RNA sequence: GCGCUGCUGCAGUUGAAACGCCCGUAGUUGGCCCCCCGCCGCCACGAGGAAACGGGAGCGCUCCAGGCAGGCCCGUUGGAC
């Protein structure tokens, strides 16, 4: 029965999203083909989703989400490839896209002692994740999705609001 | 930024296991391209002059091979810059020579005499595999060969056998733990050994360790391992079993020799 | 399941006229005298403590050879964290090296309480603690200060020695 | 506000020791000063000690026996490469013939000559002569 | 006094080496359990509390006995207030200054005294936001602080 | 030279130099304790990646500044690291 109620929610999204007139198109998912809706009988796949693997898994999130995004690493058409790097979040303003700050160290041998640095990140931002400022992220290397821009974020630990800022090279 | 490739090289900026003199000249011969990379090769010229000596200069090698006089893997080339790689068969049957190029101990070509029963055959190493044309299974070699239609058991990294006269492979070594291989690449070039040991970190390089026939222990990376038989060489190699000495035995063996 | 269990619980029983001991574990000392150590489960040692000195000296009277020593028993976990890949896993304070060996000392002879510890570092002899305990009571405890540095010894491969001040 | 336990203990100690006294007390009980006279008492500079507890930062007493000169510490750790030691020694220790130099290693802690024969490096932590 | 003066004294109260109860105690620990719910029926602060244990009761040390300090076994019994003592008696001078102050507005020492208080509510107030003792949203203001005083307490 | 730019390693009562005093954010610095788990720094080893220069093994350009030669019966002569 699971499979059944599942389909509904995902066909039902593809309806008042059409109703949804403010937008200039229409936003579909570039695998699927439309068409498969009208089958009354759940005799087809309604999402697409893959494993990005390195040890990683796919949020429930997406495989029951019901949201469009080219640019998502699950449900999307980005390959993640490259280092992958972990960091803080330190501004959430933009619509799908964060800024994640990135803490290091720093020797100088005249002095014999160190000095901390710090740079700020860009990355794309799925809609299968809730993410505020001082959380943790992960993030994975993917081809120019921007100017500024060359990661997605594939996991998150969360923390809370009340937490003195501590420097925190990872 | 130079508005097309380069066709010089200047000694200086020369390989340095070439051996070639400071003060030579300027310019060292430039490789062309063909079975094996300008950093996993030797030009022809350098083995036929600086080293068998049979030539006193660039015009006498000229002479000697546009006459036809030198083969390789069965077949008569005539160009001076010629790349010269590894497990390549060298013949001069005027004088009745015949070498493989194999690596030594110090990291440096050299030539191994060898005989007629084993100079039909050369043993290569498959890294790629990839579907063609129509779809028709391929594969690749470390001399820039391709065969079509091989054997599914084959897989990458293995070893192959193919006759110098005809591109058919014969037999195949697989790549697995407890099989000779010999190191052909960084610090470790020229020593033989036998696999331990095979750690995989995902998306980055495999480290292979080694054990040699006297106990010592060394480490590379997968892409300069290469297996010439199943627990003893299918070939000829040199004298010495693929053991570098340490410094005081080398110094002690240059001593007696002086 | 072992003999000496069986004579202990029926002076048990004889005593009265409920509560029951998890093991017990019997060391010798350096005269023929041993000590018996009485594994009491952790939650009714309070209760087995309300006149525990009562209980040890009709044991002694009823059944000589060897002298009687009640004390809980308490686990000690070996990792403050514990690292399941999803949560951590606090140890608990009470379950270090440290708070036992301690709780040990001052149950071996919770009637007469412990009022110092030290522990003196010779030259090259190993190191070694020496405690302190009230004039006040002196030959109660003065004849069985080597069985209580002997039971120390072998439950906690500390060694000590006793005085009096 | 107390910060660096050890520079205050070796102080009073040379102090008392100056003018000629057999016995001193110390407030912190930091395992690292057990360990620094643990070294010293081996090497034979001041003999024996106690550690007396009371739950608050438990109190040690010493004893002296003359010899030690001079002792101190290095408040920031710097970090001693194994085949960089004799620069420090020339630098603080009156000769190479005599004197000991701390440091904390992964192998625990030891004194420069140990840790020379080993090969090995790390932090250091003080010394005495 | 010394984070917002020049003095430096020592006076304390040193607790005995020894845990245990007194020998001639003859308290369970519901005695005194219970005796605190009374007392904080009745609006009386922790440290009152101890006090008057102390001196009616004889009791030194309520954690010797019941294992227990006050004000978790407060929190356990949903009893213990929201702010913590010492904070809201920070706020009580605080606003007392500041009528003295409304009443005159001379007084120059009595707005020095005002400017520490106000620094040593800020920084207790953040450290008890870390620790989720409080919540996030809390904040001390000058002109409503006799309200959240009243209200609280 | 210069410990007259002072990390190692300067001076600051009177020679030049302690803000008139307090609060206070960034910043820097933070007592003691858990015997083994994860993470950062840290130390050692290793891989990988240009030579020349520099260090350095051997060779009597008549020595040397240099060069990688050279002898006969040469480690596979050597040019290691
Ligand atoms: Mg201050
Ligand atoms: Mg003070
Ligand atoms: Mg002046």
């Amino acid at each position: 029965r699971r499979a059944l109620e599942r389909a509904e929610t995902l066909r039902k999204a593809a309806y008042e999203m059409a109703e949804n007139q403010h937008e200039r198109a229409y936003h579909k998912q570039s695998q699927i083909f439309q068409g498969r809706f009208l089958r009354k009988d759940n005799a087809r796949c309604l999402r697409f989703y893959k494993s990005i693997g390195m040890g990683y898994h796919t949020p429930i999130t997406a495989i029951n989400g019901t949201y469009i995004d080219k640019k998502c690493p699950f449900t999307g058409n980005v390959s993640i490839r490259g280092r992958i790097l972990r960091g803080v979040v330190h501004s959430a303003k933009m619509q799908r896209s964060i800024i994640v700050r990135r803490d290091y160290l720093h020797f100088v041998q005249k002095y014999k002692r160190y000095e901390r640095r710090h740079k700020h990140v860009a990355a794309h931002l799925s809609p299968c994740f809730r993410v505020k400022e001082g959380d943790i992220v992960t993030i994975g290397e993917c081809r120019p999705l921007s100017k500024t821009i060359r990661f997605n974020v594939i996991k998150v630990e969360p923390v809370s609001e009340a937490a003195k800022k501590r420097f925190s090279p990872f | 930024m130079a508005r097309g490739v380069r066709k010089h090289l200047k000694r200086l900026n020369a390989p340095k296991h070439w051996l070639l003199d400071k003060m030579g000249g300027i310019w060292a011969p430039r490789p062309t391209n063909g079975p094996h990379g300008l950093r996993e090769c030797i030009p022809l010229i350098l083995i036929l002059r600086n080293r068998l000596h049979y030539a006193n200069t660039y015009a006498e090698t000229s002479m000697i091979l546009q006459d036809k006089n030198v083969l390789i893997d069965g077949k008569p080339r005539t160009d001076p810059t010629f790349p010269v790689g590894f497990m390549d068969v060298f013949e001069i049957p005027k004088v009745h020579k015949t070498f493989r190029v194999l690596y030594d101990v110090k990291g440096r070509f050299t030539l191994v005499p060898i005989q007629s029963n084993e100079a039909g055959f050369k043993l290569c190493r498959v890294q790629k595999i990839f579907l063609g044309d129509k779809g028709m299974p391929y594969l690749s070699t470390h001399d820039a060969r391709t065969i079509r239609f091989p054997h599914p058991d084959i897989k990458t990294n293995d070893t192959i056998k193919i006759n110098l006269k005809t591109g058919k492979i014969d037999e195949w070594y697989k790549f697995d733990i407890g099989k000779i291989v010999m190191v052909t690449g960084g610090r470790n070039c020229g020593r033989i050994g036998t696999i331990q040991a095979i750690d995989k970190h995902m998306g980055s390089y495999t480290m292979i360790r080694m054990k040699d026939t006297e106990g010592t222990e060394f480490l590379t990376r997968l892409c300069n391992v290469f297996v010439i038989g199943n627990d003893s060489p299918a070939v000829a190699i040199p004298t010495t079993k693929g053991i570098r000495p340490d410094i005081i035995k080398n110094r002690e063996l240059r001593l007696r020799s002086i | 399941l072992s003999e000496l269990e069986k004579q202990v619980a029926g002076t048990l029983l004889k005593l009265e006229d409920t509560l029951y001991i998890s093991s017990v574990k019997e060391i010798a000392v350096d005269g023929d005298k041993k000590a018996a150590v009485v594994y009491v489960p952790y939650p009714m040692l309070q209760s087995f403590q309300k006149n525990s000195e009562a209980l040890i000296l009709k044991l002694e009277k009823n059944h000589s050879g060897h002298r009687f020593i009640i004390v809980a028993n308490r686990t000690i976990m070996k990792n403050a964290y514990v690292f399941t890949g999803k949560k951590s896993i606090r140890r608990p304070r009470s379950r270090t090296m440290t708070s036992v060996y301690n709780c040990i000392l001052d149950d071996i002879c919770y009637p007469i309480h412990v009022i110092g510890k030290r522990t003196l570092y010779p030259a090259g002899s190993n190191p070694r603690l020496q405690v302190v305990l009230p004039k006040a009571v002196y030959n109660e405890v003065s004849e069985r200060t080597k069985t209580y540095s002997a039971v120390y010894k072998a439950l906690t491969e500390r060694d000590t020695e006793f005085i009096f001040m | 506000v107390r910060i660096n336990v050890l520079r205050d203990a070796l102080k009073s100690i040379c102090n008392a020791q100056r003018i000629g006294k057999k016995q001193v007390i110390v407030r912190p009980s930091s395992k690292v000063i057990i360990e620094f006279l643990q070294l010293m008492q081996k090497n034979g500079y001041i003999s024996d000690f106690a550690v007396v507890d009371n739950h608050r930062s438990n109190r040690i007493v010493v004893n002296l026996i003359g010899r030690l000169n001079k002792a101190g510490v290095i408040s920031p750790r710097f970090d001693i490469p194994a085949n960089d030691i004799e620069k420090w020694v020339v630098n603080l220790l009156p000769s190479r013939l005599f004197g000991h130099i701390i440091l904390t290693t992964s192998q625990g802690i030891m004194d420069h000559i140990e840790a020379q024969h080993r090969q090995i490096g790390g932090k250091v932590i003080g010394y005495f002569y | 006094g010394r984070m917002h003066s020049k003095g430096k004294g020592i006076s304390r109260s040193a607790i005995p080496y020894t845990r245990a109860p007194a020998p001639w105690n003859k308290y369970t620990p519901e005695d005194v359990c219970e005796q605190i719910c009374k007392l904080a029926k009745k609006g009386t602060p922790p440290s009152r509390i101890g006090l008057i244990l102390r001196d009616q009761f004889a009791i030194g040390q309520v954690k010797n006995v019941t294992g227990s300090k006050i004000v978790r076994i407060l929190k356990a019994k949903g009893l213990a207030p929201e702010i913590p003592e010492d904070l809201y008696c920070m706020i009580k001078k605080a606003v007392a200054i500041r009528k003295h102050l409304e009443r005159s507005r001379r007084d120059k020492d009595s707005k020095f005294r005002l400017i520490l208080v106000e620094s040593r509510i800020h920084r207790l107030a953040r450290y008890y936001r870390q620790a989720r003792r409080l919540p996030p949203t809390f904040r001390y203001k000058s002109d409503q602080a006799a309200a959240l005083l009243a209200t609280y307490a």
